[PDB]
C-alpha cells in the first residue's frame, strides 16, 4: 500500500497517538479501519512499534489482522481488516434483553483462543477491557489494541509496572509485585465474563486502594493460605480490612455451576494457580459452544 | 510457577526456534559491504556494550540492537561514516521496544559525540524500521539462555551470568558467530559456563527441549571456546570490564578451562 486506494468513509475512534477511519479499499472493495499514528520530537512512538511489530506475527482468528503499515515522513497508517463494534457498546445495546449465553459463551471461548495464541507467542496484551474487543456480523470477537502489549521472555523480567485500565487490573500489579506474568490476562478476562453475564462491569474502583478492596469484599482478602506470600508483597499492609469470602453464587447470581466453577478459577488470587487459556479452552463450561451470529444489528 | 510460563514455554521455544532462522542475518554479508569490514562492526558493537551500560539498559536490548544492524546491513550498503548512525537508531529502536524507561533521542545524540544531528537519526531509525519492515520481535541469544537456566540442578548465578558473558562476546566477532543460530550459541554459552563453574557438562533434560547434543554444539563450542581464552587480548574489552562489577558476579574474572575434553 497505499492510500490512493483508501476512500475514509468516517471518523469512528480515537486515540492517544491519534484517529481511527472506517475507509474502503476502492479496487477490492475491502472495508477496513486506518489507524493514524501522527509523527514528531521522540520520532516513532514506541507503542507504535509495538504494536506493528507485535502484531506482524499474530495470525489468528481472533486477534484483529494488521493488514498494512503505510509508512510515510509525516505520518504512519495502520491498516486493520473493520470489525462493527466493541463489546462495551454491544452490552450497552444489549441493555434491555441482556445477552443470551449461547453468545457470552462463544465470546469468551473465542477470547481465550485469541489470548492463549498471544501467550503461545509470548505477546502480554496487557488492556483486556470490553472497550478492545470488537465484534463481526458473522458472530467473530476479537482482541485489538496492541498498543500496550509486551514481548515476554521466559521466565518473566520486571515489566511496566502502570498496566491495565484499573477495573479490569490483577491483584498481583495492584500489590507491587515484582514480576507479573500471563495470569494478568487471564485476571482481565474473568472480569470481562463476570460482565458480559451482569453488563456491568465486576470491580468499578476509582483508585488502586479502592479497586483492592472491592476485590478483597467480593473474593475475601487473602492471606498466606490462599495466596503464599501475599503478606511479603510491595504494597500489601498489615492494616487491610480481613473481609470474609463471598458464597461465589452471589458474586454473579444468574451463573450455572459450571460457569461460575470458570470464573472462579479466572480469578483466583495466586497467579500460579489462576487458570491459562489454554486449560480454560477445556472447562466443561464450553462443553455446548457453538458460535452465532450476533442477535442485534451492529 | 506462572512467571515460568509452563503452560507455554514449549510453544514459546518452538516459536523462537521458528523465528530465529527467519530473523538471521545473511551470513556472508560482510563480503559484499565495500566500505565496512569485520572489525568496524566489532568497534561498533563494543561501543554499544558502553551505550547499555551508560544507560543501565537491559542486555536484551543490546542483543535486539546487534540483530536489527547485522540484518540491517545484510541489504544496505553503508559507508563508514554512517555505520554509527545505523548502530545509534538501532539502539534507539531496540530500547523503545524493550526498555520501561527508553532514553530521550537527545540522549543517544549526546553519545555519538555530535557526530550526527536529531534530524539524521530520526531519518535512519524511520530507514531500519522500513528495511526491516517493523520486524523488530526477534530472538535473541538471551531469550533461550534464560530458558536454558531453569533446567540447572540447582540454579547457579556465577552459571548465569558466565552464560550471558560468553553470548554476549560473540555479538562482537561476525566471523565466525554470524554463522550460528541465537539458540546455538546459547547452548554452547551455557554448556561452556556450566563446564567450567560446576564441572557439569549440557545435561539431558535440554538434549529433550532443543535436539542438540554436545555433537551438533561442538563446532560453535570450539570457537566459543578459544574466543573465552583469547578474551583478555581482544582489540575490544568493553564486555569483560562490564561483567567484571558485581552486578554480574564478576564472571569475566573467572579463568577459561583449558581443554574441553569433548
Ligand atoms: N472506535 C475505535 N476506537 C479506537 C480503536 C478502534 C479500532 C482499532 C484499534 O485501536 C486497533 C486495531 N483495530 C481497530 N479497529 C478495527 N479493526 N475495526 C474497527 C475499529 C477499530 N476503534
Ligand atoms: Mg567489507
Amino acid at each position: 500500500g497505499s492510500m490512493e486506494n483508501f476512500q475514509k468513509v468516517e471518523k469512528i475512534g480515537e486515540g492517544t497517538y491519534g484517529v481511527v477511519y472506517k475507509a474502503r479499499n476502492k479496487l477490492t472493495g475491502e472495508v477496513v479501519a486506518l489507524k493514524k499514528i501522527r509523527l514528531d520530537t521522540e520520532g516513532v512512538p514506541s507503542t507504535a512499534i509495538r504494536e506493528i511489530s507485535l502484531l506482524k506475527e499474530l495470525n489468528h482468528p481472533n486477534i484483529v489482522k494488521l493488514l498494512d503499515v503505510i509508512h510515510t515522513e509525516n505520518k504512519l497508517y495502520l491498516v486493520f481488516e473493520f470489525l462493527h463494534q466493541d463489546l462495551k457498546k454491544f452490552m450497552d445495546a444489549s441493555a434491555l434483553t441482556g445477552i443470551p449465553l449461547p453468545l457470552i459463551k462463544s465470546y469468551l471461548f473465542q477470547l481465550l483462543q485469541g489470548l492463549a495464541f498471544c501467550h503461545s507467542h509470548r505477546v502480554l496484551h496487557r488492556d483486556l477491557k470490553p472497550q478492545n474487543l470488537l465484534i463481526n456480523t458473522e458472530g467473530a470477537i476479537k482482541l485489538a489494541d496492541f498498543g500496550l502489549a509486551r514481548a515476554f521472555g521466559v521466565p518473566v523480567r520486571t515489566y511496566t509496572h502502570e498496566v491495565v485500565t484499573l477495573w479490569y487490573r490483577a491483584p498481583e500489579i495492584l500489590l507491587g509485585c515484582k514480576y507479573y506474568s500471563t495470569a494478568v490476562d487471564i485476571w482481565s478476562l474473568g472480569c470481562i465474563f463476570a460482565e458480559m453475564v451482569t453488563r456491568r462491569a465486576l470491580f468499578p474502583g476509582d483508585s488502586e486502594i479502592d479497586q483492592l478492596f472491592r476485590i478483597f469484599r467480593t473474593l475475601g482478602t487473602p492471606d498466606e493460605v490462599v495466596w503464599p506470600g501475599v503478606t511479603s508483597m510491595p504494597d500489601y499492609k498489615p492494616s487491610f480490612p480481613k473481609w470474609a469470602r463471598q458464597d461465589f453464587s452471589k458474586v454473579v447470581p444468574p451463573l450455572d455451576e459450571d460457569g461460575r466453577s470458570l470464573l472462579s478459577q479466572m480469578l483466583h488470587y495466586d497467579p500460579n494457580k489462576r487458570i491459562s487459556a489454554k486449560a480454560a479452552l477445556a472447562h466443561p463450561f464450553f462443553q455446548d459452544v457453538t458460535k452465532p451470529v450476533p442477535h442485534l444489528r451492529l | 510457577s506462572v512467571n515460568e510460563v509452563p503452560d507455554y514455554h514449549e510453544d514459546i521455544h518452538t516459536y523462537l526456534r521458528e523465528m530465529e532462522v527467519k530473523c538471521k542475518p545473511k551470513v556472508g554479508y560482510m563480503k559484499k559491504q565495500p566500505d565496512i569490514t569485520n572489525s568496524m562492526r566489532a568497534i561498533l558493537v563494543d561501543w554499544l556494550v558502553e551505550v547499555g551500560e551508560e544507560y543501565k539498559l537491559q542486555n536484551e536490548t543490546l542483543h535486539l540492537a546487534v540483530n536489527y544492524i547485522d540484518r540491517f546491513l545484510s541489504s544496505m550498503s553503508v559507508l563508514r561514516g554512517k555505520l554509527q548512525l545505523v548502530g545509534t537508531a538501532a539502539m534507539l529502536l531496540a530500547s523503545k521496544f524493550e526498555e520501561i524507561y527508553p532514553p530521550e533521542v537527545a540522549e543517544f545524540v549526546y553519545i555519538t559525540d555530535d557526530t550526527y544531528t536529531k534530524k539524521q537519526v530520526l531519518r535512519m531509525e524511520h530507514l531500519v524500521l522500513k528495511v526491516l519492515a517493523f520486524d523488530l520481535a526477534a530472538p535473541t541469544i538471551n531469550q533461550f539462555l534464560t530458558q536454558y537456566f531453569l533446567h540447572q540442578q540447582p540454579a547457579n548465578c556465577k552459571v548465569e551470568s558466565l552464560a550471558m558473558f560468553l553470548g554476549e562476546l560473540s555479538l562482537i566477532d561476525a566471523d565466525p558467530y554470524l554463522k550460528y543460530l541465537p539458540s546455538v550459541i546459547a547452548a554452547a554459552a551455557f554448556h561452556l559456563a556450566l563446564y567450567t563453574v560446576t564441572g557439569q557438562s549440557w545435561p539431558e533434560s535440554l538434549v529433550q527441549k532443543t535436539g542438540y547434543t554436545l555433537e551438533t554444539l561442538k563446532p560453535c563450542l570450539l570457537d566459543l571456546h578459544q574466543t573465552y581464552l583469547r578474551a583478555p587480548q581482544h582489540a575490544q574489552q568493553s564486555i569483560r570490564e562490564k561483567y567484571k562489577n558485581s552486578k554480574y558476579h564478576g564472571v569475566s574474572l573467572l579463568n577459561p578451562p583449558e581443554t574441553l575434553n569433548v
